[PDB]
RNA sequence: UUACGGCGGU
RNA sequence: AGAACGAAAGUCGGAGGUUCGAAGACGAUCAGAUACCGUCGUAGUUCCGACCAUAAACGAUGCCGACUGGCGAUGCGGCGGCGUUAUUCCCAUGACCCGCCGGGCAGCUUCCGGGAAACCAAAGUCUUUGGGUUCCGGGGGGAGUAUGGUUGCAAAGCUGAAAC
């Protein structure tokens, strides 16, 4: 009864960074949560991470930098269009200078700016700032 | 908690419409027995005839007689 | 102290082992599990002496970096540690508080017991906790010599030696005062320091003068 | 407000403990709420000890004990003063008062 | 009905602090010293201060009371600083350890550098005092 | 008045209005 | 703080905790800034210079200021490296 | 305990955990070779065995099943294979 | 052992 | 939607009937006692069968999942250890001693955090607001009333307003 493995991954990272730690252990791996973490690693909010591969579903250890505020999840994956995308931004971003809602398209798991650079809508997946 | 998943808009909408029957300002406006029962019948004014000059006593903090009628 | 001059110098290990200084309480604290070696068969947690030496040097480097010498306030409340805390500050030039700590020395500016130090070193984290919880609010770093029982709430350079027995307390005050003068230009690292660690130990009760004069029929007369 | 963390009663994983009855008013209490007191009183009333050993058939006879386990309702335990009123932070210890036998 | 108030006590602790060499265990002489060295505004609290002054004369000549006067205080500089022994409490060169704490100094490469004859722990595990009130 | 003894004097009272309605059918 | 015209529009830059990367505020009055003074290599005496480390009040009160400055002094070449 | 390197655990912190919950999960069990006194037959019984183990040559009883870890009946040879 | 009430507004 | 179980009192029938004892009679106590208190005692408390389906039915806290401090223990399994003790004059298994592992009942501490605070390691991970889902609340009365339906032999249960 883990209805969203993406939601449980990000909640664990959010508890451990406000606790002050350096590493986490994300007990189920997924190819949506490694393509969620490399969206926030390339913007520089986390560090190296290591997929501890097993023969069942793997585990992930993430190096936390301490440069993170909250890395929440939007749990019903509401479909967002490009007209709809700006009003999602002022709901769940702190400012217009920083922070990213990250959403999955047909062309990949992206940003809000990466999805409007390429002019494509999709399904909202999470946010981090 | 509430039911959040996308496709539950039948349950969220049918639960909101029968929980609005639990405050005053919806239920006295949308039932009908609160407009059949006021004497103006959904009006701001009505005419009537005078039957009895009556005086009612004011509340305990106050002590006076308020001059009323029996329209 | 990652150097070679600052290494252990085996001679003084014999002073640790002859004073206690590696024998701790049967319960241990969770923030001191890195300093410990193992529990004995008698329940006693014995302590890695290399780890209490590395913190001893690290506490010494903090006090050397304080420019005004009479500005590292040095406190002790329990009786085992009051002779040591005074002639700590006599030798190294610090400022002592002994006996009872009056609450607000640090946080109240009006009264005449108002000191404003930049560093403070503590004999015991729990039995002398009242300056710890106060020195956190004139943003002051704190040093303690802590045994395995003791919490590490506001301490920074917790020395994991011993703070129960009278021998071990005065020795670690002597060992810290020796090495903090030696990182100054006062001991030239070669000859051992002419002050003896017995000078910092806790005082005997009233039979002091009775016993020494029974072996002094050849000094006064 | 919730006055005490337990509700006066030492039941945690139960739904019903046995009802027992108080001693000096015969009121029915739960067994865990009841204020027990186990009296190991000597049956001889110690001022009357040198009047039964000088009138016994021995010189060394161990006197029998009277083992009466009282238990009270909280109503009669406060009235007969076997539990005293306590302040709102000195309630929180489960140690009994010390012995004071001599 | 005897118990002395704050202004009598605080004015007599300041006398014995500051004129201790000029005092003694007589009442009628200490009455006259405090008469001549302190401004007392009447006769009744004069000798009532002098009473508590003589009460502290016998009190501090038996020991160190709250006594910041010089001679009782300089005499404990010959306790904190004096009695440095001629042979140490540390340097006995014959001290005991246990087989696990010598393994602690074995990785410190001090195993044969030291003398350190060992004692063994008496093998019981009888620590952790028994539980419950009796 | 207590609320378990308010419940009694309405349970005693709505068996008395239930019975007069039974009379005047 | 770097506007689009390229200039600093900011009263000050605030310190951040060397243990936990979080900003010490203007009234986080449990936050220390300590000096650890290294020594010269041949003789082991204080040579004038030192190292500054900040510990915020959140991570100090939490109780691991010791494991902090044992881990960023090990980082500095201090301690055993063992 | 903030910067505990939980990707390289020590082998004695890895051993004193559950058979799940580890950095990589692994059984506590093993296969053991049991030689009876007086037979030329190596038997390859599982450690947490569950059955009344009978042999072929000397078909006597060889271990007793219990709660956790199967108990060899009479004093017989034992080695932990692989 | 018994110990029941205290007009309204301020 | 639909069902199964459901303290006590209660209802119907058959056994039983010691104690206790609503109703009731009597003695006290009081201004009055239809109460407390005392003597007595019916129905009932006990068993069998059928019902009734509610309680401060309470941790006044739905269930499932993860994550976030420490500590002392305890209950049950499992593993590993010095030694003490049992037929044991050896053993295997027990009793204790020292640990670890999972599950449970809780406790003690803490600026984890939250809260209107009491307090809570959950009531935390919430304007930095979204893990799944069920039930339900919307000022105080009227009122769990009136009325319709439905269940029950009955008592009543369930659903359940409004004028004011
Ligand atoms: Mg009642
Ligand atoms: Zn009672």
């Amino acid at each position: 009864v883990r209805m969203n493995v993406l939601a449980d991954a990000l909640k664990s990272i959010n508890n451990a960074e406000k606790r002050g730690k350096r590493q986490v252990l994300i007990r189920p791996c997924s190819k949506v949560i490694v393509r969620f973490l490399t969206v926030m690693m390339k913007h520089g909010y986390i560090g190296e991470f290591e997929i501890i591969d097993d023969h069942r579903a793997g585990k992930i250890v993430v190096n936390l930098t301490g440069r993170l505020n909250k890395c929440g999840v939007i749990s019903p994956r509401f479909d967002v269009q490009l007209k709809d995308l700006e009003k999602w931004q002022n709901n769940l971003l702190p400012s217009r200078q920083f922070g990213f809602i990250v959403l999955t398209t047909s062309a990949g798991i992206m940003d809000h700016e990466e999805a409007r650079r390429k002019h494509t809508g999709g399904k909202i997946l999470g946010f981090f700032f | 908690g509430k039911c959040r998943g996308l496709r539950t808009a039948r349950k969220l909408r049918s639960h909101r419409r029968d929980q609005k029957w639990h405050d005053k300002q919806y239920k006295k406006a949308h039932l009908g027995t609160a407009l059949k029962a006021n004497p103006f019948g959904g009006a701001s004014h009505a005419k009537g005839i005078v039957l009895e000059k009556v005086g009612v006593e004011a509340k305990q903090p106050n002590s006076a007689i308020r001059k009323c009628v029996r329209v | 102290g990652a150097l070679d001059v600052l290494q252990m110098k085996e001679e003084d290990v014999l002073k640790f082992l002859a004073a206690g200084t590696h024998l701790g309480g049967t319960n241990l604290d969770f923030q001191m599990e890195q300093y410990i070696y193992k529990r004995k068969s008698d329940g006693i947690y014995i302590i890695n002496l290399k780890r209490t030496w590395e913190k001893l040097l690290l506490a010494a480097r903090a006090i050397v970096a304080i420019e005004n010498p009479a500005d590292v306030s040095v406190i002790s409340s329990r009786n085992t540690g009051q002779r040591a805390v005074l002639k700590f500050a006599a030798a190294t030039g610090a400022t002592p508080i002994a006996g009872r700590f009056t609450p607000g020395t640090f946080t109240n500016q009006i009264q005449a017991a108002f000191r404003e130090p930049r560093l403070l070193v503590v004999t015991d984290p729990r039995a002398d906790h009242q300056p710890l919880t106060e020195a956190s609010y004139v943003n002051l770093p704190t040093i303690a010599l802590c045994n395995t029982d003791s919490p590490l709430r506001y301490v920074d350079i917790a020395i994991p030696c011993n703070n129960k027995g009278a021998h071990s307390v005065g020795l670690m005050w002597w060992m810290l005062a020796r090495e903090v003068l030696r990182m100054r230009g006062t001991i030239s690292r070669e000859h051992p320091w002419e002050v003896m660690p017995d000078l910092y130990f806790y005082r005997d009760p009233e039979e002091i003068e009775k016993e020494e004069q029974a072996a002094a029929e050849k000094a006064v007369t | 407000t919730k006055k005490r963390r337990n509700n006066g009663r030492a039941k945690k994983g139960r739904g019903h403990v046995q009802p027992i009855r108080c001693t000096n008013c015969a009121r029915c209490v739960p067994k865990d709420k009841a204020i027990k007191k186990f009296v190991i009183r000597n049956i001889v009333e110690a001022a009357a000890v040198r009047d039964i050993s000088e009138a016994s058939v021995f010189d060394a006879y161990v006197l029998p004990k009277l083992y009466v386990k009282l238990h009270y309702c909280v109503s009669c335990a406060i009235h007969s003063k076997v539990v005293r009123n306590r302040s709102r932070e000195a309630r929180k210890d489960r140690t009994p008062p010390p012995r004071f036998r001599p | 009905g005897r118990v002395r108030t704050k202004t009598v006590k605080k004015a007599a602790r300041v006398i014995i602090e500051k004129y201790y060499t000029r005092l003694g265990n007589d009442f009628h002489t200490n009455k006259r010293v405090c008469e001549e060295i302190a401004i007392i505004p009447s006769k009744k609290l004069r000798n009532k201060i002098a009473g508590y002054v003589t009460h502290l004369m016998k009190r501090i000549q038996r020991g160190p009371v709250r006594g910041i006067s010089i001679k009782l205080q300089e005499e404990e500089r010959e306790r904190r600083d004096n009695y440095v022994p001629e042979v140490s409490a540390l340097d006995q060169e014959i001290i005991e350890v246990d087989p696990d704490t010598k393994e602690m100094l074995k990785l410190l490469d001090f195993g044969s550098l030291s003398n350190l004859q060992v004692t063994q722990p008496t093998v019981g595990m009888n620590f952790k005092t028994p539980r419950g009130p009796v | 008045m207590r609320a378990k003894w308010r419940k009694k004097r309405m349970r005693r009272l709505k068996r008395k209005r239930r019975k007069m309605r039974q009379r005047s059918k | 703080m770097q506007n689009d015209a390229g200039e600093f529009v900011d009263l000050y830059v605030p310190r951040k905790c060397s243990a936990s990367n979080r900003i010490i505020g203007a009234k986080d009055h449990a936050s220390i800034q300590m000096n650890v003074a290294e020594v010269d290599k041949v003789t082991g005496r204080f040579n004038g210079q030192f190292k500054t480390y900040a510990i915020c009040g959140a991570i100090r009160r939490m109780g691991e200021s010791d494991d902090s400055i044992l881990r960023l002094a090990k980082a500095d070449g201090i301690v055993s490296k063992n | 305990p903030l910067a505990k390197d939980l990707l390289h655990p020590s082998p004695e912190e890895e051993k004193r955990k559950h058979k799940k919950k580890r950095l990589v999960q692994s059984p506590n069990s093993y296969f053991m070779d049991v030689k009876c006194p007086g037979c030329y037959k190596i038997t390859t019984v599982f450690s947490h065995a569950q059955t009344v183990v009978l042999c072929v040559g000397c078909s006597t009883v060889l271990c007793q099943p219990t709660g956790g870890k199967a108990r060899l009946t009479e004093g017989c040879s034992f080695r932990r294979k692989q």
